[PDB]
């Protein structure tokens, strides 16, 4: 239970401090904010998701920045900070002067016409990618590592980000939307280096499948994914009684092996010698197959099916009656039980469709390869968000003075009283310009009104301040550059974040 | 509870002088012992930087987080923890002094860094190479422990020292995980300060006189059953059937006076006499009639030893290892020139020494059994480290201040930016390496300013490293003066101390709360 | 501290302030309980057991301090008797005074090292001109009145009244009884009282004394098969029936008919497993006993662990309960095992007296235990005061008379050593006045008379005080040259003991 305008307020309120400390962490240059528990456990990060946490939180709209937060932390991970700045930033500035003016209103259509004119000097201001240029890539992601200061193996991670990502990159519907990451599988390996990773195609099967009797290697044995049903039948279709005599056990078992067969054989009509049984797994399943000499591979996931499903490139199938390598294992294809450090790795390689890899990682050992992986897991992303999107901005200032000048313009020439949002939105892009004001450790308001300036007449397309150049700047030159969704992503949610909060005047249990 | 940015690095800085000031003298002969009784509620001794930290249950932050950090260098050298928190603070009593005028706390953090690198570049500069002699390991090991204990102190510690890294050295590995066997001993007095070459055996046999001086140590180190047990043991055991027990009953001294035999046979086999001497020790219980046997053959046939010691006895003796006695070559065991087998107070500490090929060197001290008997063999084990480094680097410089000044000085004699900005930084960063001899010249004796001023003008008409006379307050060549920094430890907490203090200058809150 | 960080009950005031005065209480409380004194200080143990002593251990050991500035040290005064008798009442005061003269030097602050070597430095000095403080040395061991010259001393050293015939009684007890070469032995020599008759009736019975009741006919042989045992009869019956007397009713005069007999197959089986004397921890029992009468076994009704620990100890004794026919494994070591009566009580007696297995047990006769307590306190003293294990204990005055000897030597010295340093050298030979001015409070005059006199005395190893009235006006006894000495040795532990802590005990701030 809880009303209007101290909802308002605690809007405001909340969401001013909800976006605020992190942006210290903010910036290649940060600072990193203290945590303590209250049993006196210290946190150092730069991470709000991570900062979210740890804090005692109670206001619910608070709660709610949490969600559109883990909601971003669900898209990118990355601007949860900066998405949760601007809304912070929005819902500060119009709110109580607006809603003191008497409105949600008029400040939740003209972030309506906020969103658009960057979305449209986006187009503008973000300029398209060569994804078929890794490098015109790489720097993006060479850039995407260091914010966080991670170089080391990601400098190769960077590259093996932009390969398979692109080849993970196989989706349609129609219009070719690509998501496509359950495609990209990684690997957890000792030894190797962080170094020396790779990407294998079709989806290697790393994690649940070590089994041995996969034999080892398939030259081209097809892999199968069963859908059947390949459960032996105790009668001739069915199953019939259970066995607890002699009498039960030689009739029912016989029966038990035709099912089998009669779809292994099925299995045989698509020769492989690789099955990995998941529905219809029986104890005589693999064993027929293992007497048929056919490594059947239970005791499995059907992810690993669905890895497997991306690893031939094809589907799981139900089919008891005559089953195809289109069915499963689609393509010629690979497997092989590989040795990297010494795990067993199933690698079902050659999708039936191209851009089929799948990354190995080597660390010098599990460890310091996820420290690959899980910057590599940014790297890798970025790319399909360079992927997802064609365009890229200078940044900073750069990407922040540039739409408040039309914005203002709108807000000038508009009028009305939305223009006080499109004031309200003005300024709201130099926060993190504060922020890298705060990176380089200098006078904002000059550098402000200084980068004000320098839209003035440059128009601040490539010019921001960026904080670690520390200098008002080319972000061409200087090369900071996102795929313009990302910052629209950042863009895209505060707006209807704060539009969110915008609409509560009401927290009731 | 929370604590915002100025708010929030007071509490940070403000946490390190008190704590930072008990260590002003935790280094050099100068440094004062510091006793918990507090520490998890017992009596003890202490005197190192991280060990203190650790020590104490330290319910600061900012007393917690650099002992996960100066777990580093305590871990690398083991000492400088007990010098680097100096510098910290006094690091992070520079860079509020701008904020406090105000300051962006960025660029003060982003000035110290070609100042943590030209500072860094002057240890390059300033950095001794030194062939290492066991008299210049000797004075790098009694630079280490005057640190720790009395220079006194660090007398009878320095031979053991220097001599058991000294056939390591042999071994041409720069770092010691053996010849760091060391022993306590029953004594009125910590004094004593022993080095076995080779091992020293804690159990004795359940058997005395058995072979009480064994000179050729023909060392089978045997997890056998020679106690498989006497009587009723089934599979070695009691158990619920007695249709096996009444099979097991007799085999069991009979696996017995086997091993005996295995061993009598082996003793003969390894002697023929009871003139060379011979050990036999077992991981386990022996029985004392094999013993018996066995004792009046010339062995000392030893039991229940700790595999740690099988270890050392089967590497640094070259020893071995069986289940079986059998026979053995002579030579197949492995081998101490002499074996002495020694009581201090009730039990018989036998002496496997100069265990052939040792790689492993047992320094034994002797003492009232204290947490004084521990506050010795801390004081030798990271000197130990300390002077491993010297074996690491091949640069050593001297400490007791005469580094910082000339390194202070360049940083500061010309802002190595020529950038107010860096300097910003730098000045914050450049000053704070005065605080270790400048305290502990006037923790010994006069301000520091005169020795200040000496110690740079000494090193600006000099630039020879002199450094204080750690009880005067006055500045000595520290060179041959002996108190001496490797450029391993060093350059470490000089990273150490710079590394942490800035994201910790970069914490604008804490909230208490998880 | 200021946050709300680490561990630590000193430094600060503490260091400084309050360590110093923790370092200053107890030691306050040694000042008259070492040497001539006639002060005397009542304790109650964790018994609530009320008992006077100037000892310092006894009243040490109840004694709990947050600081460890009054704990640590007190192990030196055990460490020191570790090594002797008394002395060790001497030992932390010398300390807890010459300290907090540096406390002083923190008000005149003097740094620490330069406030700590002087001390060590002059502590060396003592040791060095303490060897030209040995006026004597000890002759005969065997000799009463070589040793009880002495052993007055610790005994005054803790109490004044009753010194005399206690070292005579001490050497009585024949310190003599061992060559004392390095071979001496307090397992075989025994402080062990007879509650009864007198203190100067008390006696010394060479061979173990063992006031327990000798039960039934006394040992087999005299070199004594010795079975020690915890429990040698807990009783062979188990009544536990219908009723656990009787339902089915013969059934009960079984097992008490049949107890005895097991009883006897033990004490039968004690005189099978061929001990001439068997020992009991637990209770004697009396059939067992009449079969142990029969067998003429000497026994031990019941048996303290004391009792059994010397038992196990001399004997080479395993005290056990034992349910069965016992086995011979404490067998024998003394080669006569006796029966005595001193205060008129039955004394367990085992004597092997070799010189080197030699028993001289002091059996003391009083009608109090704290009296022959405090009195064993000083007893327990003056053997190991008498225990050098130097046969020549290169006498020096007893008393304190060489405190004033060193006070003008080290400080004359600490005179000539310059700078800071001087104090540290010259409040080290200002460390002795303390006793000098505590005894000469029990002795009724100020310490400036004293030490005025005490260094007008000038250079004697003689002239000194104590509880007298020749403590008092003359400044002047003989603490050496009437028959009070001191062996050469624990001055020099006393001395340097002590010195190491007050350096040790002020440089932890923690």
């Amino acid at each position: 239970r809880e009303s209007g305008r101290k909802v308002q307020s605690g809007n405001i309120n909340a969401a001013k401090t909800i976006a605020d400390i992190i942006r210290t962490c903010l910036g290649p240059k940060s600072m990193m904010k203290m945590l303590l528990d209250p049993m006196g456990g210290i946190v150092m990060t730069n991470d709000g998701n991570a900062i979210l946490r740890e804090i005692q939180v109670q206001h619910p709209a608070a709660k709610s920045m949490i969600e559109i937060s883990r909601t971003q932390d669900e898209e990118v991970g990355d601007g949860t900070t900066s998405v949760i700045i601007l809304a912070g930033e929005m819902l500060s500035v119009a709110e109580h002067f607006l809603e003191q003016q008497m409105h949600p209103t008029v400040v939740i259509s003209a972030y309506r016409k906020a969103l658009d004119d960057m979305i449209s000097t986006l187009k503008k201001i973000s300029i398209p990618v060569d994804i078929s240029d890794s490098d015109m890539m790489l720097n993006i992601i060479n850039s995407s590592i260091t914010t966080k200061a991670i170089s080391r193996w990601s400098s190769l991670a960077c590259n093996i980000a932009l390969d398979a990502v692109k080849m993970v990159q196989f989706e349609e519907n129609g219009r070719k939307e690509i998501d496509i990451k359950k495609y990209a599988r990684v690997e957890k390996i000792p030894g190797g280096i962080i170094e020396d990773s790779c990407v294998l195609r079709g989806v290697m099967i790393n994690k649940d499948v070590t089994h041995p009797r996969m034999r080892r290697y398939i030259k081209n044995p097809r892999i199968v994914l069963l859908d059947s049903s390949l459960e032996y039948k105790k009668g001739e279709s069915q199953t019939d009684i259970e066995i607890t005599r002699e009498e039960d056990f030689t009739r029912i078992l016989q029966m038990e092996e035709e099912y089998i067969q009669q779809l292994c054989e099925d299995i045989i009509q698509l020769k492989p010698d690789v099955v990995i049984t998941e529905k219809g797994i029986s104890d005589l399943a693999q064993h027929y197959l293992m007497r048929a000499n056919i490594t059947a591979i239970r005791r499995v996931r059907k992810t690993d099916n669905n890895r497997i499903a991306r690893a031939c490139g094809a589907r799981i199938v139900s089919r008891p009656e005559e089953l195809r390598e289109d069915d499963v294992g689609t393509g010629a294809g690979l497997l092989e039980i590989k040795k990297i450090g010494d795990e067993y790795f199933t690698f079902i390689t050659d999708c039936k469709d191209p851009k089929a890899c799948t990354i190995l990682l080597r660390g010098a050992s599990k460890e310091i390869l996820s420290e690959v992986e899980r910057n590599l897991q940014d790297a890798m992303q970025v790319c399909r968000n360079v992927l997802l999107d064609p365009q890229l901005v200078p940044g900073g200032g750069a990407s922040e003075m540039a739409v408040a000048h039309a914005l203002t313009e709108k807000s000038k020439a508009m009028t009305g009283v939305e223009q006080w949002p499109y004031r309200a939105v003005a300024q709201a892009l130099e926060v993190i310009p504060r922020t890298l004001i705060q990176n380089c450790g200098a006078s904002t308001i000059r550098l402000l009104t200084s980068l004000r300036a320098k839209h003035t007449q440059e128009n601040c397309e490539t010019w921001g301040v960026n904080g670690e150049t520390g200098t008002l700047v080319d972000m061409k030159e200087l090369g900071i550059w996102e795929p313009l969704a990302v910052k629209l992503q950042t863009y895209k949610t505060a707006v209807e974040t704060a539009v969110l909060l915008l609409r509560i005047d009401d927290i009731v249990s | 509870e929370v604590a915002r940015a100025q708010a929030a690095l007071a509490v940070n800085i403000s946490a390190a002088r008190g704590l930072q000031d008990v260590l002003r003298t935790n280094l050099g002969p100068k440094g004062t012992m510091k006793m918990l009784v507090s520490g998890a509620g017992d009596i003890k001794l202490t005197k190192d930087g991280n060990v203190l930290l650790h020590e104490m249950q330290i319910q600061h932050p900012t007393a917690s987080l650099i002992a996960k950090v100066a777990t580093a260098q305590d871990d690398i050298t083991g000492d400088g923890t007990t010098s680097n928190v100096l510098i910290i603070g006094e690091l992070l009593k520079q860079a509020d002094l701008y904020i406090s005028e105000g300051l962006h706390p960025r660029i003060i953090t982003e000035g110290f860094e070609a100042a943590k690198e030209k500072a860094l570049q002057f240890l390059e500069e300033v950095k001794v190479s030194r062939e290492m002699d066991r008299e210049t390991l000797i004075d790098v090991a009694r630079t280490s422990l005057r640190t720790k204990v009395h220079a006194e102190l660090a007398d009878v510690l320095t031979e053991a020292v220097v001599d058991s890294i000294l056939a390591i050295k042999k071994q041409d590995e720069p770092i010691d995980l053996f010849m760091i066997e060391i022993m306590e001993m029953k004594h009125k007095s910590e004094t004593d300060t022993s080095l076995i070459r080779g091992l020293v055996l804690d159990h004795g046999a359940r058997h005395p006189d058995m072979k009480k001086r064994v000179e050729d140590a023909y060392i089978l180190t045997c997890n056998v059953s020679l106690e498989y047990e006497k009587t009723e043991v089934n599979s070695g055991f009691f158990y619920k059937s007695a249709e096996e027990r009444e099979k097991l009953v007799k085999a069991e001294r009979k696996f017995i006076e086997d091993r005996v035999k295995k061993i009598i046979e082996l003793k003969r086999k390894v002697c023929g006499d009871s003139d060379k001497g011979f050990v036999v020790i077992n991981q386990k219980g022996i029985d004392p009639f094999s013993l018996d046997a066995l004792s009046k053959e010339g062995i000392v046939a030893l039991r229940r030893a700790k595999r740690r010691n099988m270890e050392r006895l089967t590497l640094a003796c070259g020893g071995v290892a069986l289940n079986s006695f059998d026979d053995l070559s002579p030579d197949c065991l492995g081998h101490a020139g002499l074996v002495y087998e020694y009581t201090l107070g009730e039990e018989k500490f036998t002496f496997i020494e100069k265990c052939n090929n040792p790689r492993s060197v047992t320094l034994l001290i002797k003492g009232p059994n204290k947490h004084t008997l521990t506050q010795i063999k801390d004081a030798v084990r990271d000197g130990l480290r300390a002077v491993k480094n010297a074996i690491d680097d091949g640069c050593v410089v001297p400490g007791a201040g005469a580094v910082e000044v000339a390194m202070a000085e360049a940083l500061i004699k010309h802002k190595p930016s020529v950038k107010g900005r860096a300097q910003l930084g730098v000045q914050a960063f450049a000053d704070a390496l005065l605080i270790i001899p400048k305290v502990l010249a006037q923790n010994s004796g006069f301000d520091l300013q005169e020795t200040l001023v000496k110690i740079q003008a000494e090193h600006s008409e000099s630039g020879q490293l002199v450094g204080v006379d750690l009880n005067t307050g006055e500045p000595m060549v520290a060179a041959e003066v002996g108190v001496w920094d490797n450029y391993c430890v060093k350059k470490q907490l000089l990273h150490s101390c710079t590394v942490i203090a800035t994201n910790i200058l970069l914490v604008d809150e804490i909230m208490r709360a998880g | 501290m200021l946050k709300e960080g680490a561990k630590h009950f000193s430094g600060l005031e503490e260091a400084v302030y309050r360590n110093i005065q923790a370092c200053k209480e107890l030691a306050q409380t040694t000042r008259t309980a070492y040497g001539p004194n006639g002060m005397n200080k009542m304790v109650i143990n964790h018994l609530e057991k009320l008992f006077v002593t100037n000892d310092a251990a006894t009243i040490l050991r109840e004694l709990e301090v947050q600081h460890p500035a009054a704990k640590m040290i007190v192990m030196a005064s055990h460490m020191q008797e570790q090594e002797v008798g008394d002395g060790t009442n001497f030992v932390l005061v010398f300390a807890g005074a010459l300290l907090e003269l540096a406390e002083e030097l923190l008000r005149i602050g003097l740094s620490v090292s330069e406030v700590i070597e002087g001390y060590e430095i002059a502590c060396r000095k003592a040791h060095e001109i303490l060897p030209n403080l040995v006026c004597c040395s000890a002759k005969n061991l065997r000799d009463i009145d070589e040793v009880s010259s002495l052993l007055r001393t610790s005994i005054m050293s803790k109490q004044y009244g009753n010194e005399v015939f206690l070292a005579k009684l001490i050497a009585q007890a024949c310190v003599s009884i061992f060559p004392d070469s390095g071979h001496f032995n307090v397992d075989n020599i025994r402080v062990c009282k007879i509650l009864g008759s007198g203190i100067s009736s008390s006696s010394v019975l060479h061979g173990m004394v063992f006031k327990k009741e000798t039960e039934g006919d006394v040992t087999s042989v005299k070199d004594a098969k010795i079975a020690v045992y915890s429990c040698p009869f807990d009783g062979m019956i188990t009544e536990t029936k219908g009723t656990v007397l009787i339902k089915t009713a013969e059934e009960l005069m079984n097992f008490s008919k049949g107890e005895e007999n097991l009883m006897d197959a033990q004490v039968k089986a004690i005189a099978d497993t061929g001990a001439n004397v068997v020992v009991t921890g637990g209770k004697v029992a009396d059939m067992a006993l009449h079969y142990a009468n029969k067998y003429n076994i000497m026994l031990v009704r019941l048996n303290s662990k004391w009792d059994l620990r010397r038992l196990c100890k001399t004997v080479g004794a395993t005290a056990l309960p034992r349910l069965t026919p016992p086995v011979l494994e404490e067998m024998g070591h003394c080669d006569s095992v006796y029966l005595s009566e001193v205060g008129d009580t039955q004394v367990v007696v085992f004597k092997h007296e070799k010189e080197d297995g030699a028993i001289s047990t002091i059996v003391l006769r009083g009608s109090t235990d704290n009296l022959m307590d405090d009195i064993e306190r000083a007893v327990d003293d003056g053997v190991n005061t008498f225990k050098v294990l130097t046969r020549d204990k290169r006498l020096v005055p007893g008393g304190g008379a060489t405190e004033i000897e060193l006070a003008k030597q080290i400080t004359s010295y600490g005179e000539t050593c310059p700078g800071l340093e001087q104090y540290a050298i010259k409040k080290f030979a200002e460390a002795f006045e303390a006793i000098p001015r505590a005894l000469a409070e029990n002795s009724g005059v100020k310490a400036n008379e004293v030490i005025s006199k005490l260094y007008a005395v000038h250079q004697e190893g003689n002239k000194n005080v104590g509880l007298d009235i020749e403590a008092e006006v003359p400044a002047v006894k003989d603490m050496l040259e009437a028959g009070i000495l001191d062996t050469y040795l624990g001055k020099y532990w006393a001395i340097k003991l002590a010195t190491n802590a007050a350096v040790t005990v002020l440089r932890v701030d923690q």
